[PDB]
């Protein structure tokens, strides 16, 4: 029990994001840790179009923010 | 409910672990047997070949020495090393003792190999049953069974695999008190046992006879489809 | 002692049989087994007590029971 | 006395159809053509003879003044009230719906028998006085879950199951047909029946071929109609429908899937799990009641049993359970003989080789088989059914469960 | 002004806290644990507190709180 | 009538008026009421899956008679899977807008709402709410969730 | 190659086929079926009772003498009390659904009969105490209190004699000879709770020695100390265990006490809702008010999760009496009683029988001896034979219990 | 506790070998007496088939020419036990020219009846009876598979163990007679067994001090139930 009805959740943001009705105009930003882990009916693209990695960050952005800081 | 070990009893007094083995016998081929007046007989229901492969290693009926016949039931891998080994100690008996091997001998062979084997841990039962029929013992034809607790036992007519209830109970109503003799007359008592298959499909049946002095003879697919006429067309004549 | 003090014991009770015998038993415990003693004693009607008594009740705490056993000769 | 109170003065009522269930030439013949006509002529006379009646009664009549005055004497808006004790002296102590409870007189015209506690009245508004008592009345939740029609075909409809439709003929028809096999012995008959099964085996089947052929009252209740969240509602209706089942006939009382109200007593401390345990509790109480059941059958029936309460299944409750299992290779054969009955049958088909190539398929899956091989006719444009229409359908309805073989392993 | 009793079972822990208010006279005040659980909201707290308050407006009295594991967790 | 309510005068209970449209609470987007959301043609590659659920649903519906000609039991249930998604909606949003039919959308996981109770007496009240529109077609979404095991 | 029908190709299915009895035979079952509803709505028979008296005894009473109880007589409310005060009422008075008040007493009363826990009669608009009445005596307790006979020979439950010769020994000698008590120097045990399997003798071994008692006996209904009105199964159980240690050799038998159980001493008492009101309300009137008594009560029930060690501290309950099984001589007892009483033959042996019960129930046994009566149905009989039992205890203990695979047996021989 | 024969009980005890004692009250019943004449033995064979054929099931076995048998429980744990038997009476022989003891015998076997686990296995599953004539007259003894060996005047063990056992204290005596113990015994069994007694259902052997030979009754066991 209860575990269930997190996987119901999920079930139920699937709906509204992709059901019949698709509700205009609404934009989602999601924003994860390691997202290997989840859902791959989260992960097609018509319900979470954009994929983004973050790097960490590399040289010629430590500069950036050596800059924006100091 | 602890069944997860050989060696421990139940509380009310079982070995889980040697009953489970024979479930696994009921998902094999079913076999019969009878004894004859002169000559025994045994039927196997062989399965469906897969259309592309050779089917002359599919054995499942054969020889220890050149007067006792075999028919097993359970799975191909441990069935292989009985028959291998019993191959060995009915050859080893007629070099120590030069008689031929008693079939009465042989069978307390194997019970007794699948005996020892039953008792320690890390030595996983042998989930296989087998029939032994042959007229050896001078001219007196007889028929064992045995069992994966390692019980050899003596029967009349025998039926084994998925579904060999219904066969037992259809051999005590139709085995007669009137010993078959002609033993044409025997083998149709099989074939129409073996009819009572779970598909009888006619064509899926392999029947092996030993006339007590011979060798063995496996019967083939054109005299055995002239037995199966002759068993609808006396059925006919009943009605 | 103290709390077989208010029935009715036979005057032949050996505390050191009583002392030892007990193991693992609280006072709880050993205020049930004079109480399990005297209700014994009037299951057979018999007006006194007995150290067997106490042994009685022993078994009767923790819900022991004993018989022939077939190992032990 | 003798006869104390001649057992509540309570009728029975039970269904009304199975009107005429001779349609036996079951095709397209001139027999069923005059049989129904017959049919259609008694219902329309007795659709006049009614009419005429409601017709040619010249009555118009005048209300006796005793009568007319208490009608006004009573209020107009008239409300339903609960005895729950009683002081004889013209005044009496009464509760509402929503429990209040009044010092009320009860006037001196509501015919002073009836009153037992628990009865049902009528009540004022001013001094909210017992008017007159209410016949024993209940609400429309019980209501519908009375049978009216009599649903299906007989037991010649099922498939071969004689094993097991021996047992409940025995349970059931046979106490209240011919109760006198039981006392030249001296034998209580049995009294609940659980069947169980795989599904899709028939078990809803003969529920509905008892309901059939019956003359006892037929009660449908399915599992989770009885769960209701008023904190009270539970238990309530389990009283009530034991009352109705009691007060009519020698009954059958139907009660479909309990696993949804019965597994196993946990007592969690939160207010959700007890409305489930006291209502499971009372109906497992008011089973064996004891006061006069007078011979309420039960019939309870779910697919799985291991995960039931252990205080149900022991007998003094149930003495019967019944296995409903895959059958065999040979009541399948009456299973087709029974659903192609009504189609045109093309003579190719040997429908033993689908018997034969298989061991574990169910009625429902035979129903579909023979669905589903007409509208593969349909699909080639044909009527009669060849044996190919049943080779496709066996291989499209079959293969979605089927997982899990050690082909090769064994032999 | 908090000293606690503990031991494997009782007929020591009670019996002790018996023995000590027997002869120590200055206003003995009992108090269970359980007695505190009730189907009231917060009166649990509220015989805590005033019975606590009491016990402070008696001079010499100190306070007794049986199987205070109860709800010791 | 059955369930019927009426309307009652508050002071003297005395029947005002039989109400009409027995209850129906909560069955707002059970049929929907705008149907064009996307057509029958824009799907493409999925011809032989509409051709199954068209002899399922408009066939038993726009000709009963066939079947009881034929001598079988008309079929009501379609089960839809396909693992990645690959229009399991389209295909249902194109028979809601080409079926001329009562057409509930019921997206399961809103018959749990908190109560003991009143989470399943809905589903009794939601197919007598499709018997009064007598022809109907009722959808799932994602039964992964009720309906588990 | 998968083709659909087109309109015309609709038109050769619907014409084919008897064309000329197809709608024929088909709308009068239409109509048919028309009709029958419309019979029904023709008919709508239904009429009310109301439940009206004869006009011989009500007319004179339908006279100003209803009027006289409408005008005059008054409308009045029934609570309990809490409390009272001295020198002045200043009463506390719970409705317990409306709120509770602080009220007085109206001026037709004495202020002596107006003590705690009382029925009153109460104001509408001033609330007043207008009659003290009764608290409903009795049918909170003689309806249970039955004092009746009970159908249970002593003969009935035999095979487990030493359980019943402890509740013999703990029931019947302090109710009957409290004298070699005292010429022992003891006093009576006053505490036993039951457990153990269902269908053991739980229910028979209370009704033999409430057959056996010639005396006041209780039986008590596990689900009907939980009451659906918060604040009501408390009150209950107030006006049970007060009227019941009025009148003195009596017995009270609880019974499926899961209910109203659990362990309250231990982990869990975190439930509080009309159950606790119940089960704290009784704890406290079980000591307290109990002292050397005479009435003794007896719980049973199937789970043994739910024992209280506060119940289990002495002074509530003192021994766990538990049931077991009979050994064979207590089953073979068993088998000749519920056999006694039917159609039987006079030559079976019913040690066989109980070889072949190794672990049952007299529940069992029962259900066993009415299986093999239905065996004798099937066939014509009219007695029952050996082998009509042989079947039985194949159909019941060798088919659900715990031992199947009967044909691989072969080791034991 | 137990799952284990390494492993005590809080109180004793097995736990494993009483699990064993268990496995023996599944078999079938089993009755011998001692009697001055000699010792007489009965079985129950509890035949399944008719197909199945009856001298298979062996229940009398014959150890050596003056000592009988008697087994229940597992078959399969008997079969090694009878196989010893047989041996260490013909190893004393081989030594000494005489005949081994029924007394001496069994001490032989229960001397492997506790090896289980007492190397550097389970117990086994079968209990049996030894009947013979030594030179100290007619002997019955009775084992267990804890090895407790004892010697027994009349025993009945297997199923019904407990019934026979009730019945059998009630008629015998010290001065019976062998034809007398015979038919005293066979009452016991038509009392016990579920079948119709019949010359199929149970099978004899008798030992005498000048008949070593015959511990057997050949279809003269017709003749005896007859004699009822
Ligand atoms: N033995 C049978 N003979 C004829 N028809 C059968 C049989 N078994 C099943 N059927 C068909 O299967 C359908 C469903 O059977 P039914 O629902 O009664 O089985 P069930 O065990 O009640 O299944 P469930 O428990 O899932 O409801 C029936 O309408 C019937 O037509
Ligand atoms: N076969 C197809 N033809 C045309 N468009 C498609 C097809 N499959 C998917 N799409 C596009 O994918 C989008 C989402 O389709 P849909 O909503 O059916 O996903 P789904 O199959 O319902 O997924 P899930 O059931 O896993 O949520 C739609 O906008 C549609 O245009
Ligand atoms: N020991 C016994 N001796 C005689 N009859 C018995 C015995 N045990 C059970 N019975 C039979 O079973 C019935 C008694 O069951 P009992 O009243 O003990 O159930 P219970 O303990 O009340 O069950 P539960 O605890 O589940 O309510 C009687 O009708 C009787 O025929
Ligand atoms: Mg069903
Ligand atoms: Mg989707
Ligand atoms: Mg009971």
């Amino acid at each position: 029990g209860a575990d269930r009805e997190v996987q119901r959740i999920l079930l139920e943001l699937l709906n509204q994001m992709d059901g019949f009705d698709q509700n205009v105009n609404v934009k989602v930003i999601m924003a994860t840790n390691r997202a290997d882990t989840l859902d791959p009916a989260l992960l097609r693209p018509g319900r979470l179009d954009r994929k983004i990695e973050f790097p960490l960050p590399d040289r010629r952005q430590k500069r950036l923010i050596f800059s924006t800081i100091t | 409910s602890y069944d997860r070990a050989i060696t421990v009893f139940s509380p009310d007094g079982h070995l889980f672990q040697v009953e489970y083995a024979q479930e696994a016998v009921k998902k094999g081929s079913t076999a019969v047997g009878v004894r004859g007046r002169d000559i025994v007989v045994l039927g196997v229901e062989k399965k469906s070949v897969a259309k592309l492969q050779d089917e002359r290693t599919v054995r499942k009926i054969c020889a220890l020495d050149d007067n006792v016949c075999m028919a097993f039931a359970g799975l191909t891998a441990d069935a292989r090393i009985v028959i291998n080994r019993a191959r060995v100690e009915c050859q080893s008996h007629r070099l120590t003792v030069e008689d031929p091997v008693t079939v009465e001998y042989i069978t307390r062979y194997i019970a007794s190999l699948k005996q020892r084997y039953t008792q320690s841990n890390g030595r996983r039962p042998f989930g296989i049953s087998a029939l032994i029929v042959g007229f050896d013992f001078d001219g007196t034809p007889r028929l064992y069974q045995t069992d994966p607790s390692g019980t050899y036992h003596a029967w009349k007519a025998n039926a084994i695999g998925r579904g060999a209830k219904s066969v037992r109970e259809f051999l005590e109503k139709n085995y007669t008190d009137e010993a078959i003799e002609t033993d044409d007359l025997t083998i149709k008592l099989v074939i129409k046992a073996l009819l009572e298959v779970v598909q009888s499909g006619g064509k899926n049946i392999e029947l092996a006879v030993m006339r007590r002095d011979q060798s063995l003879k496996i019967l083939n697919p054109e005299e055995i489809e002239k037995y199966v006429a002759e068993i609808e067309k006396e059925k006919e004549e009943n009605e | 002692q103290i709390h077989s003090r208010k029935m009715n014991v036979s005057p032949d009770v050996n505390y050191e049989e009583l002392a030892r015998c007990t193991d693992d038993f609280n006072g709880a415990q050993c205020k049930a087994v004079c109480v399990e003693a005297g209700m014994i004693a009037l299951r057979r009607g018999a007006t006194e007590l007995t150290h067997e008594d106490y042994m009685e009740g022993i078994l009767e705490v923790q819900a022991k029971k004993k018989a022939n056993l077939q190992y032990y000769a | 006395p003798t006869r104390v109170g001649k057992k509540k003065k309570k009728t029975k009522g039970p269904d009304a159809a199975s009107k005429l269930p001779l349609v036996t030439p079951h095709t397209q013949c001139r027999l069923k053509l005059l049989k129904l006509e017959r049919i259609k002529d008694y219902l329309l006379m007795e659709e006049e003879f009614i009419r005429n009646q409601e017709q040619m009664k010249p009555l118009e009549e005048k209300q006796e003044e005793e009568r007319s005055k208490v009608d006004d004497l009573r209020g107009t808006p008239m409300s339903v009230g609960t005895l729950e004790e009683i002081i004889d002296d013209n005044h009496a102590i009464v509760s509402t719906s929503v429990g209040s409870e009044h010092y009320v007189s009860i006037l001196s015209f509501v015919d002073k028998d009836l009153l037992e506690p628990g009865c049902s009245v009528l009540l004022n508004h001013k001094v909210h006085a017992v008017i007159g008592v209410l016949m024993d009345d209940t609400d429309p939740l019980v209501t519908v879950m009375k049978v009216e029609k009599a649903p299906q075909e007989t037991y010649a409809d099922i498939g071969g199951l004689d094993n097991q439709i021996q047992e409940i003929k025995e349970s059931v028809e046979l106490p209240l047909t011919h109760p006198e096999y039981y006392e030249e012995m001296g034998i209580k008959p049995p009294k609940g029946v659980i069947l169980y099964g795989p599904p899709g085996t028939g078990k809803t089947l003969l529920a509905k071929a008892v309901a059939n052929q019956t003359s006892a009252t037929f009660l449908r209740v399915v599992g989770s109609e009885l769960i209701q969240k008023y904190l009270g509602d539970g238990p309530k209706l389990v009283r009530e429908l034991f009352r109705v089942a009691e007060e009519h006939a020698p009954s059958i009382v139907f009660i479909d899937e309990i696993d949804a109200i019965g597994t196993k007593r946990y007592d969690s401390n939160s207010g959700g799990e007890r409305e489930i345990q006291r209502t499971m509790l009372e109906l497992l109480n008011q089973l064996d009641g004891f006061d006069s059941r007078g011979d309420v059958k039960v019939i309870m029936a779910t697919n799985r049993i291991e995960t039931l309460d252990p205080a149900l299944i022991r007998p003094g409750r149930i003495d019967r359970k019944i296995e409903f299992p895959l059958p065999d290779e040979k009541t399948k054969k009456r299973i087709f003989q029974i659903h192609t009955s009504r189609m045109t049958l093309a003579d190719d088909v040997t429908l033993d080789d689908l018997i034969m190539a298989k061991d574990d398929l169910s009625g429902a899956d035979i129903k579909a088989i023979c669905t589903e091989a007409g509208l593969m006719a349909l699909r080639e444009r044909r009527m009669k059914v060849t044996n190919e229409d049943f080779k496709k359908s066996k291989e499209n309805v079959l293969y979605k469960k089927q997982e899990g073989t050690p082909e090769g392993l064994y032999l | 002004k908090g000293v606690l009793m503990y031991g494997p079972p009782g007929t020591g822990k009670t019996l002790l806290a018996r023995a000590c208010a027997a002869q120590t006279k200055a206003t003995f005040l009992k108090l269970a644990g359980p007695q505190l659980v009730q189907m009231f909201i917060g009166d649990g707290a509220k015989l805590v507190r005033d019975a606590f308050a009491l016990a402070k407006e008696k001079a010499p009295s100190i306070i007794f709180i049986d199987e205070l594991d109860a709800i010791g967790t | 009538t059955p369930n019927c309510r009426v309307a009652l005068r508050n002071d003297s209970y005395t029947l005002h008026k039989i109400l009409p449209n027995k209850v129906d609470p909560l069955v707002s987007l059970m049929m929907v009421e705008k149907v064009p959301d996307s057509t029958y043609e824009m799907i493409g590659g999925l011809d032989k899956q509409i051709k199954e659920i068209k002899e399922v649903i408009e066939l038993p519906v726009k000709h009963p008679e066939l079947f009881e000609a034929l001598g079988i039991a008309q079929p009501k249930g379609v089960l839809l899977y396909g693992p990645p998604g690959t229009g399991k909606t389209l295909l249902a949003r194109a028979v809601a807008h080409h079926t001329d039919c009562t057409f509930i959308r019921v997206s399961g996981s809103e018959l749990v709402q908190k109560f003991i109770g009143e989470g399943a007496r809905m589903v009794r009240e939601l197919f007598v709410m499709a018997r009064e529109h007598a022809p109907s077609i009722i959808f799932m979404d994602e039964i992964d969730s009720i309906g588990s095991s | 190659p998968i083709r659909a029908l087109d309109e015309g190709d609709i038109a050769l299915l619907k014409t084919y086929g008897q064309s000329t009895y197809s709608r024929q035979i088909k709308q009068v079952e239409d109509d048919i079926q028309q009709l029958l509803k419309k019979i029904n709505e023709l008919t709508g028979i239904k009429e009310s009772d109301t439940g009206l008296a004869p006009p011989a005894l009500w007319d004179l009473a339908a006279d100003k003498q209803t009027l006289q109880s409408e005008q005059p007589l008054q409308v009045a409310r029934c609570t309990k009390i809490i409390n009272a005060d001295s020198e002045d009422p200043k009463y506390i008075i719970n409705v317990k659904q409306f709120a509770k008040f602080v009220v007085d007493l109206s001026d037709q009363v004495a202020p002596t009969d107006i003590e705690e826990g009382m029925r009153v009669g109460v104001d509408r608009n001033k609330y007043q105490i207008h009659i003290p009445l009764p608290p409903k005596i009795d049918p909170t307790v003689t309806m249970m209190q039955v004092e009746e006979k009970p159908d249970v020979t002593y003969s009935d439950v035999g095979g487990c004699k030493e359980q019943i010769e402890k509740l013999r020994e703990v029931v019947e000698t302090p109710l009957l000879h409290p004298e070699r008590f005292v010429n022992l120097g003891i006093e009576p045990p006053k505490g036993v709770l039951l457990f153990g399997p269902p269908g053991t003798g739980k229910t028979l071994c209370a009704r033999a020695v409430a057959n056996r008692t010639d005396a006041c006996f209780i039986r008590v209904i596990g689900s009907e100390l939980v009451q659906k009105y918060v604040g009501e199964g408390a009150r209950m159980v107030r006006e049970l265990f007060e009227m019941a240690r009025t009148k003195k050799a009596c017995l009270i038998f609880f019974d499926e006490i899961d209910a109203i159980g659990g362990a309250r001493f231990d982990d869990g008492a975190g439930g509080d809702n009309e159950v606790q009101r119940t089960m704290l309300e009784l704890i406290n009137q079980l000591d307290g008010f109990d002292p050397r008594g005479n009435i003794k009560v007896l719980m049973a029930t199937n789970r043994p999760d739910t024992l209280d060690p506060a119940l289990m501290r002495p002074g509530r309950l003192d021994r766990k009496i538990e049931f077991s099984l009979p050994d064979l001589e207590g089953r073979t007892h068993i088998f000749k009683i519920h056999a006694r009483s039917m159609s039987v033959e006079r030559d079976i042996r019913f040690e066989l029988l109980a070889r072949l019960c190794p672990n049952s129930t007299g529940a069992e046994i029962r259900s066993v001896c009415t299986e093999a009566g239905m065996f004798a149905i099937r066939a014509r009989r009219k007695i029952a034979t050996e082998k009509d039992f042989l079947e039985a205890v194949n159909k019941v203990i060798k088919s659900y219990a715990k031992f199947s695979a009967t044909p691989r047996y072969m080791t034991y021989n | 506790y137990d799952r284990g024969v390494n492993t005590f009980s809080p109180e004793g005890r097995l736990f494993q070998v009483e699990y064993a004692i268990e496995a023996i009250k599944l078999g079938s019943t089993a009755i011998g007496i001692q009697t001055s004449e000699g010792v007489c033995l009965a079985v129950e064979k509890r035949i399944t088939s008719p197909l199945m054929e009856p001298s298979s099931i062996e229940k009398i076995v014959e150890i050596d020419a003056h000592i009988g048998c008697a087994m229940s429980g597992l078959i399969a744990d008997a079969k090694t036990l009878i196989d010893k038997a047989r041996v260490e009476t013909q190893n004393h022989w081989f030594t000494y020219n005489e005949t081994m003891t029924v007394e001496s015998v069994t001490q032989a076997v229960s001397n492997l009846a506790l090896q289980f686990g007492e190397e550097d296995s389970r117990p086994f599953g079968v209990a049996l009876l030894f009947g013979g004539v030594d030179e100290k007259g007619p002997q019955l003894f009775h084992m267990d598979p804890s090895g407790t060996f004892v010697q027994c005047d009349a025993r009945a063990i297997g199923s019904a163990s407990e019934g026979a056992q009730s019945s059998l204290q009630e008629v015998y005596h010290k001065s019976m007679t062998l034809k007398e113990a015979i038919k005293s015994s066979l009452i016991i069994l038509k009392q016990v067994m579920e079948e119709k007694l019949n010359a199929t259902n149970i099978e004899l052997a008798t030992v005498q001090p000048g008949q070593n030979f015959h511990m057997f009754t050949k279809e003269e066991l017709e003749e005896v139930i007859k004699d009822i």
